[PDB]
């Protein structure tokens, strides 16, 4: 007959593979076919990716039909046509946007999301791939909890940061300390960040030697802080530019405060 | 506890078969009862030997017995089940006997099995045969009908029924199982019989915690054992038995029993007084 | 104390089934009573063996018994319940016997179970079977009817009834449970049977403190034990028993009993004198 | 466990043959029963010796017996099967006897085997012959019919039925075997009888793990042995038997039995109290 790939109730299992404030990964192994992976990542926007990863790669680009088929143990219920996708050659199947959340929802109701398409490896015959809802509820609760505990900013949102200092003292302002805490959280949870560039520089109020001394003291304090997060010393770079290179009109009270600033630039190895 | 350990599927039942037969090959420990001789004569007529009327067989190695078998659910023709053989006349022992061909009848009067074999007795008048009865007929089953299957709890309880319903819903999905009373839980099942067996295989292995149940005190009035269940509480009181006074589970009451000579079975009468005074938070059951 | 420990749901009742049967396979400890022989002959006729009239079976391994089973609430066909087997003739022992097919009738005269199995006796004339009776019929229940469920207290008390009402109201909300007398508490329940089981599951596990109850003194006139409950107060008096005088719970009175020889059961008569003099603040109950 | 170890092929059955015969060559341990003498006289008439009517043979080396044989499936004419020979008269011993020609009849009244040979007795009234019966007729078989073969589980279970279905599907391919109930599994088979035997040879040797089954406690009420299966759980309770109190598998209960004198068979009555209190998660079966 036809080839249907689904996990029987004795085989169906869901796992939370990545559970960190930077990524969530819920994986359902489809026996004899591959994996179904839901991934959510720390970001400012709602994002979910569903990837149907196949052991044998996609032979050709095919139109795929996504249906919400009821399980066998639900007589009298009809199937809902969800949508039509396109699975591309030598790529994992991808569903994103509202449809991935809809797949999760149809699994929450106890149904089977079924992808139907003509398989190139199977003499161009129609095959079905279903996601089992058996043992889904607890892992969906864990997935929702992890999504709740996701950072509301990505690497793009913090990779470049400019912080400001108070008029009198060596401490950062309140907002600058908050942004530094955000940077520290992202760094402490991300192991792929390799480079930190720190460029402190100050206002023209003090003398040139005094400006350089203040800038270097601030740079060394920030370098020690970045060391405290766990990065090795060979990765952090710190430089104090004193009162040179002003970005704002020195002399105005606001301009001097602008120039009293530090640049922090992160660099990752994805 | 697995669902299959604490519940049974509705419509999947056993049936009881009963029949009359003779046990031969006894070392002179048979009967002389009129019905034994009558049955023996009829059996001999079935083989071509017909004694003249009024002839006394003088048999001593034959005993009349009652044969009982329980037919398991989904029993198919050709299978073998155990039979219990019990003497109904005056035979001293059935040890070493052989059960002759006996037809086992159901509650509707039809024959469903035939029993033979060798008796294994320890009571020397009751023996068992491990494959005595061969099933010859099938009993229809409502298992494959309908759009649901039903689990019947061995120990009826509202909380156990609801917890088993939650166990199925968590495993499969919402609105899948429902408790209809303290005993039954209905689970929606596939229409195909092969898929229903595969479905029931996954469901019957689910684990859940049965409820503790109502607090009870079970007293065996003829053996003397007193089983006090969990959640039984005895209110404090001054109990004077014999000549000594004690103040208040059984441990204190057993010591009060041991104070005087009395007897370990005198505790059964102390509980009844506590029950009358309202000093028991539970049910006192006498079996 | 949980609600399920100290109360029962109204309409969720047990039923008692009774029947007559024969126990076979006894080691020569059967009967010769006329009714036993008559029943044995009828049973043999049911299998095709009919003795001539006036024939004495001379059976010694068969005893006539009375079989009793209690049908738990929500009992479904196919379930098994315990049966108590008691001899009614003159059999010396039922040990090692086998109960033959007996039909258990309800109070309306209809058959609701069939009992067989092996007897387990310790009194050698009373035995029990753990799954003797198989339920064959259902008894309808008013549990799912109406807009409320009712809890019946095992120990009737106005304060316990009101405290259980408060326990439900605190858990769920105002105007949810009401005590209608010293025994019954009415709780509003869902109309759906599945939701009512889920609702009753949460309610029957609620904890509350039952009231102490009226102060009572329970005296077992045949065993001699005296159980003095809480809140019993004895007014001071000069009690002269035998030759010694004592002044006034039981501890002082037991010492007065021990002063003279007398007997530990002479205390039962001292209490009656105190009751007549109005020196007891409670109820003196004799069981 | 191999499939052939835990299952049987549907339609491939045994048949039971029964017959009446005489055993000669006994050292003076024969019978004098009227039917023995009647059969002996008829046998002698079959050889040309006819005694005048009313002549008493005064035989002492001949005993009347009942001969039983089980006909294995696919039994062909010329094969030999075992026979069990049991005395039905009053012979003291069958040791050293010789079974004379006896015809073994099926359930339809036709002769399918003839039994002779030498008896091997240990009970001196029951003996066995290793090749007593020679098969003379064939019984037709439905094995080669249809488009599938069916396996009947010796121990019925939904999980064992489904696991055996998966074992065949993994070995051969998808949609090959299906479980139709808790006992039967249907496997598609070739139409040719020779290919079906070759096919069944590969399938019956498949290995799989039978399920544990429902948790049960088996009590032999007449021997005293108590077999507690896997997955049986006893809920904690305070058990007072005799004069000592114990708290809760059998190991603790056996120690409580050994505390008092009592008897090792008093444990059978402790379990029944635990069953009544709902402290057993399983089935208490009495055999």
């Amino acid at each position: 007959m036809g080839k249907r790939y689904v996990a029987t109730p004795q085989q169906s299992q869901w796992e939370m593979v990545v559970n960190t404030p930077l990524e969530c990964q819920l994986v359902h192994p489809i026996p004899s076919f591959g994996d179904a992976v839901f991934s959510s990542r720390a970001n400012k926007k709602i994002n979910l990716d569903f990837e149907l990863k196949m052991r044998r790669p996609m032979g050709e680009t095919r139109n795929v039909s996504l249906i919400s088929m009821p399980p066998p143990w639900r007589p009298g219920e009809h199937a809902d046509r969800i949508t039509n996708l396109k699975f591309f050659k030598q790529f994992d199947g991808y569903v994103g946007g509202q449809t991935a959340w809809g797949i999760l929802s149809e699994l929450e109701k106890g149904r089977y999301p079924t992808f139907s398409y003509q398989d190139w490896q199977s003499r161009d015959q129609r095959i079905e791939v279903a996601l089992s809802s058996v043992l889904f509820q607890n892992k969906y609760n864990a997935f929702s909890d992890c999504i709740s505990n996701l950072l509301k900013y990505s690497f793009e949102d913090i990779a470049f940061t400019i912080l400001h200092y108070e008029r009198q003292g060596d401490q950062l302002t309140k907002a600058s300390k908050k942004r530094l805490s955000q940077i520290a959280d992202y760094i402490r949870h991300n192991q792929d960040i390799d480079l930190v560039l720190v460029a402190t520089y100050t206002d023209s109020t003090d003398g040139k030697s005094a400006s350089q001394s203040l800038s270097e003291r601030r740079a060394e304090s920030l370098r020690d802080y970045f060391q405290s997060l766990g990065l090795p010393e060979d990765r952090i770079q710190v430089q104090g530019y004193g009162k040179r290179r002003p970005i704002a009109d020195n002399g105005s009270p606001i301009g001097k405060d602008k120039n009293r600033r530090v640049v922090i630039s992160l660099g990752r190895t994805q | 506890a697995r669902i299959k350990d604490v519940a049974q599927v509705a419509g999947v039942r056993s049936n009881q078969l009963v029949g009359y037969g003779l046990v031969s090959g006894l070392p002179g420990t048979g009967e002389a009862n009129p019905f034994t001789e009558q049955s023996f004569a009829a059996m001999l007529q079935n083989f071509g030997i017909q004694m003249p009327p009024g002839t006394k067989p003088k048999i001593k190695n034959v005993a009349a017995v009652m044969v009982t078998a329980e037919l398991p659910p989904f029993s198919k023709p050709g299978q073998q089940v155990d039979v219990t053989v019990s003497s109904i006349g005056s035979a001293k022992s059935l040890r070493g006997g052989t059960l002759l061909q006996t037809f086992l009848k159901g509650l509707d009067g039809q024959v469903y099995a035939v029993a033979q074999g060798n008796l294994v007795v320890s009571n020397p008048t009751v023996g068992l045969i491990s494959s005595g009865a061969t099933v010859e007929r099938e009993i229809p089953n409502p298992f494959g009908r309908g759009d649901y299957i039903t689990f019947n709890l061995l120990e009826s309880d509202f909380t156990t029924a609801q917890r088993m319903a939650d166990a199925v819903n968590n495993f499969l999905g919402p609105q899948m199982a429902s408790a209809v009373d303290a005993t039954s839980v209905r689970v929606r099942a596939p229409r195909d019989v092969s898929q229903r067996v595969a479905f029931l295989s996954a469901i019957e292995n689910l684990e859940f915690d049965p409820a503790d149940g109502a607090a009870k005190i079970i007293v065996n009035s003829r053996t003397g054992t007193i089983v006090v269940g969990k959640h039984v509480r005895l209110k404090p009181a001054a109990v004077t038995h014999g000549g000594m006074t004690v103040a208040i589970t059984l441990d204190d009451l057993v010591r009060a029993v041991n104070q005087v000579g009395a007897a370990p079975s005198d505790l059964m009468a102390i509980l009844q007084a506590l029950k009358q005074a309202g000093a028991i938070e539970g049910q006192l059951i006498i079996i």
